[PDB]
């Protein structure tokens, strides 16, 4: 009497699965993406590199952009009304 | 030269690092001078998307956005006290509007 042969004919369930989708995905996110972020390059010098890195970089919120930026623009006029005396 | 002609290099210059003295090479967790232009993106995206609110309010999306960062930075380079405007060089101003 009848020995029936389906759950060794199971294919359909190792692509029914719904994290293949995701699998196949992430395998590739992550064979080619930084091991851990070190960077994918760290060096620069260029002595407004340290002032992006103090400031235009997470670091400071700091006002003394702000202030440097303002400064140049008092130093600007007021020399110009010298250049206009 | 001419005030004028080199304030206008000023606008320039200052909304170029704006872009690029920000945040180093993109980074996606964001760096804190780069929060204030996106919060500014979205209020302006979802405002403009609001207003014309088309399929074509993207299309003047920047056009909105280069008009706000025009008056914002040039609103406040008038504000240094030895300084000569654009702005308030109103010809311009008023000249952009007629076009517009």
């Amino acid at each position: 009497v009848s020995t029936l042969i389906p759950p060794k004919v199971v294919s359909s369930k190792n692509i029914g699965s719904a994290p293949n989708a995701k699998r196949i995905a992430n395998v590739v996110h992550f064979y080619k993406s930084l091991p851990q972020g070190p960077a994918p390059a760290i060096k620069a010098n260029t002595r407004l590199a340290r002032y992006k890195a103090k400031y235009f970089d997470g670091d400071n919120a700091s006002g003394k952009p702000l202030w440097h930026f303002a400064l140049g623009i008092i130093a600007f006029g007021y020399s110009m009304e010298y250049y206009f005396h | 030269l001419t005030t004028f002609s080199l304030y206008t290099i000023i606008v320039l210059l200052v909304i170029t690092s704006l872009y690029t003295l920000t945040n180093n090479n993109n980074k996606i967790i964001g760096s804190r001078w780069l929060i204030s232009q996106e919060a500014i993106y979205d209020t302006i995206m979802n405002m403009t998307k609001g207003q014309i609110g088309g399929k074509n309010w993207g299309l003047y999306f920047p056009m909105i956005f280069t008009l706000f960062m025009f008056i914002f930075i040039a609103n406040l380079i008038s504000m240094i006290p030895y300084s000569f405007a654009l702005s308030a060089h109103l010809v311009f101003i008023i000249s952009l509007s007629i076009v517009i």
